[PDB]
RNA sequence: GUAAGUUUAGAUUAUAGCCAAAAGAGGGGCUCUUCUGGAACGGAAAAAACCUUUAAUAGUGAAUAAUUAACAACA
């Protein structure tokens, strides 16, 4: 119990200094998480794609209107209204074709 | 630093312990930096240009030993 | 004065290749001197852009301003020569891909005022382009369902990079 | 480790939804750990523009 | 503008750091006449090199090369 | 300027230090006039430095042609492509050595900014922090206020 | 006769713009040179920008620990580390393992502070606070 | 009118700017262009890259039958890289599958017909080969140059290497300039596998390994629309593997990936490859 | 401790402050005279005049300065 912090979640922690004091050593092996400390998957019985049409489900009026669709878009991820609206043709136009990707 | 434990010099490691090489790949500059002043009337003509020199490096290997 | 509308008419392509779709007709049209306004022939040019010919015919018959009869003639006149000059089989395979007007040179006199003042009389002119591509007009545009538009938020989220990191 | 790029982006962005009792509870106390925890704040790597903030519930 | 808790602890240690100062100089390690003359010879050497130095100005020479040279100008292949 | 200016990341053309360093520049060009002021001093540096660099650095294909110019000037290509052209008017043989000693270090790579000075393809080796981290387990994985 | 292109180094830098500032002279040329002016300060302040979200970052880490910010750099000073701000980030995000051993490090020697206080001076320097 | 010489050829030139920028130039091969000579460039391409080449099978190697077609053509109104090109492709083949043996012992045979496949892809050869100027040392009919036939001249360069500087030189020329390309690159993205489940039952009865119990290790969010789901395969009761999923299928077939490479040594932390080795 | 100074000859420009803070003198807040300091890109909320600040150069370094706050009465 030397190691001065809990290593029970993350990995054994162990800080030693070398018998000459010129280097400090530390011994970090990961710990896995206890069988008994799980839940099994789900045995009752998937593309988010699929999440989506049924959260969005079509019920009223057919398709539902504009602004109705926005709020049923803006509900599911609780975000506000404004960001679905559109934006005009010149800012539109503005945004870089290519940014650039390293790595 | 290795998967499971790590080595920390006090405030350096032993030369003996750990060797580490690298190559030259470029050398090059920067590109323009502006310059430019704040004096009351600044005119058009009134800025400088730095492009400092460069270089890059590509790190090649890391050798150590059990010289504890 | 510049005309390059009309040497758009002129252009002649290459002789197209065995392995190459049959090229759609296109036809530059364009009347250089009307005595109307370009920004009020700009409202009829604006309705009608992306309409078939015959639709475009049949409200322009129906208008009541006088640019929409003479924009009439010159579309009858681009449908005739685009026919008998740009080979065009049927007459009704016509659209209106574009449609815009502009300014032309005018005449300038003096406004006189019955109390002694004047002013500046401008009789104004316009130009009218049009361009005509053989065959339908292309299908209008569907609005977004909420799917699609959810769809776009959740991979731009994926697509966010972490910023300002080693 | 050696977890594929996409599901390791969802994983690292992901949000935590967290819950808090008020009962006999200062606000104020309670107020500052909120918004710590709703903005994001208690992420390592808290940036302004990742939109990293977590969901609180407060009973 | 009440003082702020802060403001009055910076002000006490460089106070001390101050006082310091005083007693190092309260021990003055040469008298009044040791000091005398001490370091005149030194003084007077490096004021005749100050004089020498700022009366040195005088116009410049001119050389024939300098017109010579400027004929390389025309300098061409063969 | 960074707003109105494009950018790149740290990169290199194909790992080139890797295994052995090749140089980016293929071939370098020179015209010359035989009666103009402006080509002295690219004049001499034909008769003193040109094949000293030449030997220092064959790899490089060398073009010199005299003829009738209004303006000296040089070319250089790189293997990946990349050209630029270097006016030699009226410019001394220091002046011309020192540029070409400069392109021979440059690569073909853009000259812009750079966003960051590091590029690695191994960002994490003992893995990515994610929010589970440091976080206890349970007993049976019960979720927090399960009666169970 | 060459005034065109004395406009043309102006447009270059003013053609990004918008409203009639990107293409009147008069105005074009102004804009430009406050931009520039704008972009020179800046470059002073983006350093000092970084630096701040570099402590806010081992702040929220460190917290993630228990440790407070001021705590950790001090135990690593005592203990005769000198990794800049910048790298405890990188280690912190990329070496899990190695910042809790870290924090392991300086919460030793924070209680080796502790007891050394405590203690008076009387006991000896401890095994981490060895010098 | 402004007089004057200088002002008028000034706006000659801004013409041609504007011309240049609103209509590039069809691209055309450095040969065609001035300032070339096959011999001058061949002689600096090999001592660029320090290595020996035989003039004449190099010129064989960058010789194509397209190339000859046209000459042919043109005499109308000469040897091919084919013998060349299948040394290198076949010896190629041995070398990348000796390497990656190497490496990765555990890794199986069927893997390692995907990975020198990927190796050996087109693409690849025809990215190394452009870059490299390959491409304006090329004879072929056509500009740019065909990959199929870009492909086949760069293993046909190989094998003229093979003879000219011996197998020693070409391996560590593989190594340098090859092996270099799979930097970065996860072994999934090399080799396509699909139900990975099936093929992780496969390998642990053919371990004798029991198969692993699947477990929900961690949840989060399972009822919302961004659901994160953490699945472990339990073995005897003991993680071999855990994997994140957004759904429990998803977590499920990653952390069957994460296994497959910890079973053939696949480790995001595994040492480096090695291109230091002079020997 | 430190490096300028005196004389001779020629020669112009400048010749209206501002605010803070001291010492006087009239008023009895003001009105003056005399001495000292100041002109951030930091700070006092925005802040020409107060405080910390020797010039200006690139860096994804480091140590510090001033720094809006402060913790009813019995003997």
């Amino acid at each position: 119990t030397y190691s001065s912090l809990p290593d029970d979640y993350n990995c054994q922690v162990d800080l030693a200094l070398t018998a000459d004091g010129r280097t400090i050593v530390c011994y970090h092996p990961s710990v896995d998480i206890p069988y008994e400390h799980t839940k099994p998957i789900p045995q009752p019985d998937e593309t988010h794609e699929q999440i989506l049409k049924a959260k969005l489900e079509v019920r009223k009026s057919k398709q539902l209107e504009q602004g109705p669709m926005i709020e049923q878009l803006s509900k599911v991820f609780y975000t506000t209204k404004h960001r679905w609206y559109p934006h005009g043709q010149y800012h539109n136009r503005r945004k870089k074709l290519n940014p650039p990707r390293d790595r | 630093g290795a998967d499971n434990f790590t080595l920390l010099g006090k405030p350096l490691l032993r030369k003996e312990l750990v060797r580490v090489e690298a190559t030259v790949i470029e050398k090059t500059e920067s590109w323009p930096k502006i310059n430019m002043k704040f004096r009351k009337r600044k005119n058009f003509r009134k800025k400088k240009i730095i492009v400092n020199p460069q270089t890059i490096l590509r790190i090649n290997t890391i050798e150590i030993a059990p010289r504890l | 004065i510049s005309r390059k509308w009309e040497k758009k008419n002129k252009i002649v392509y290459p002789p197209q290749l065995p392995g190459e779709p049959r090229r759609p007709a296109e036809i530059y049209h364009c009347r250089r001197q009307i005595k109307y306004s370009k920004d009020k022939m700009w409202y009829l040019a604006k309705m009608i852009r992306g309409m078939s010919i015959d639709q475009a015919l049949a409200q322009l018959e129906f208008n009541d301003k006088k640019g929409a009869q003479i924009i009439k003639e010159v579309l009858l006149e681009a449908q005739d020569m685009a026919v008998r000059d740009h080979n065009v089989e049927f007459r009704s395979n016509l659209h209106i891909a574009e449609s815009t007007s502009g300014r032309g040179q005018c005449l300038k006199r003096i406004r006189y005022h019955g109390r002694g003042r004047f002013g500046i009389m401008e009789k104004v002119y316009c130009h009218y382009f049009v361009k005509l591509v053989e065959g339908p007009p292309p299908p209008p545009e569907v609005p977004k369902t909420a799917v699609d538009h959810a769809k776009d938020y959740i991979q731009q989220l994926r697509s966010r990079t972490i910023i300002h990191t080693l | 480790s050696s977890f594929s790029r996409a599901p390791q982006q969802w994983a690292t962005f992901a949000r935590m939804w967290y819950l808090l009792d008020g009962k006999m509870q200062p606000p104020g106390k309670l107020a500052v750990i909120a918004s710590n925890k709703l903005q994001g704040l208690n992420k390592p790597v808290y940036h302004q523009l990742s939109d990293c903030g977590d969901h609180v519930v407060i009973i | 503008r009440t003082v702020s808790f802060q403001a009055k602890e910076s002000m006490i240690r460089r106070l001390e750091v101050e006082a310091e100062n005083h007693y190092w100089l309260s021990m003055p390690y040469m008298t009044a006449e040791q000091e005398c003359g001490h370091a005149a010879e030194r003084r007077a050497q490096a004021f005749e090199a100050i004089k020498a130095a700022a009366t040195s100005k005088f116009p410049k020479h001119r050389y024939i090369a300098d017109q010579l040279d400027h004929l390389n100008i025309s300098k061409k292949w063969s | 300027t960074g707003r109105g200016t494009s950018s790149r990341f740290l990169t290199s053309v194909l790992h080139n230090g890797l295994g052995r360093y090749v140089q980016q520049l293929q071939r370098l060009s020179l015209s010359l006039s035989r009666d103009a002021p402006s080509s002295r001093g690219a004049r001499e540096f034909v008769e003193r430095e040109v094949t000293d660099f030449a030997r220092r650095n064959p790899g490089v294909v060398v073009y010199v042609n005299p003829r009738p110019c209004a303006m000296p000037r040089i070319v250089a290509e790189y293997l990946n492509g990349a050209v630029r052209e270097e006016n030699v008017n009226s410019k001394s043989v220091e002046e011309i050595k020192s540029l070409v000693q400069k392109l021979a270090d440059q690569s073909g790579l853009d000259v812009i900014r750079i966003r960051k000075p590091f590029h690695t393809d191994n960002p994490s080796i003992q893995g990515q922090w994610h929010p589970f981290t440091n976080k206890r387990t349970a007993l049976h994985g019960l979720r927090p206020r399960e009666l169970r | 006769t060459d005034r065109y292109w004395r406009v043309q180094e102006v447009l270059k830098h003013a053609q990004h713009f918008r409203g009639r500032k990107n293409r009147c002279y008069r105005l074009a040329v102004r804009a430009v040179t406050r931009a520039f002016v704008k972009c020179t300060k800046a470059r002073r302040l983006k350093k000092r920008n970084l630096r701040t979200l570099w402590i806010n970052r081992i702040t929220a880490a460190s917290q993630e620990h228990g440790l407070k910010y001021p705590a950790f750099i001090v135990n690593l000073i005592k203990c005769q580390v000198e990794l800049n701000r910048k790298v405890l980030v990188d280690l912190a995000i990329y070496e899990p393992k190695t910042f809790k051993s870290l924090a392991a490090l300086a919460k030793r020697r924070q209680q080796e502070g502790f007891a050394a206080a405590l203690g008076d001076g009387k006991e000896p320097e401890g095994i981490f606070s060895r010098v | 009118v402004k007089k004057g010489f200088r002002a008028a050829f000034r706006f000659q030139k801004e013409l041609e700017r504007w011309r240049l920028l609103r209509c590039p130039p069809p691209p055309v091969r450095r040969s065609e262009k001035p300032n070339w000579d096959y011999h001058a460039e061949v002689q600096a391409f090999g001592s660029r890259l320090q290595e020996t080449f035989s003039l004449d099978l190099l010129k064989t190697a960058f010789i194509n039958s397209c190339y000859i077609k046209s000459e042919e053509a043109k005499r109308q109104s000469l040897k091919d890289n084919q013998e060349l090109f299948e040394q290198g492709l076949s010896f190629s083949h041995r070398c990348l599958t000796q390497f990656l043996e190497d490496e990765f012992p555990d890794l199986p045979a069927e893997g390692t017909e995907s990975l020198v496949s990927f190796l050996t892809g087109e693409a690849v050869v025809c990215h190394v080969a452009r870059n490299l100027a390959v491409e304006q040392l090329t004879l072929s009919a056509e500009f740019p140059v065909p990959l199929p036939v870009l492909r086949q001249t760069f293993f046909a360069v190989i094998g003229a290497l093979l003879q000219s500087s011996g197998p020693e030189r070409a391996a560590l020329f593989i190594r340098d300039f090859l092996i270099t390309q799979m930097t970065g690159k996860e072994l999934f993205e090399m080799w396509t596998v699909v139900n990975p489940m099936g093929l992780l039952v496969e390998e642990l009865k053919k371990r004798n390994i029991s198969a692993p119990e699947s477990r929900l290790t961690r949840q989060s969010g399972s009822t919302t629309a961004l659901p994160l789901y953490f699945v472990g395969l339990y073995c005897d009761r003991k993680l071999i593997a855990e994997g994140p999923g957004e759904t429990v299928l998803v977590a499920e077939e990653e952390a069957a990936r994460v296994a497959l490479r910890k079973l053939y040594g696949f480790t995001e932390n595994r040492r480096p490859w090695d291109y230091s080795k002079p020997k």
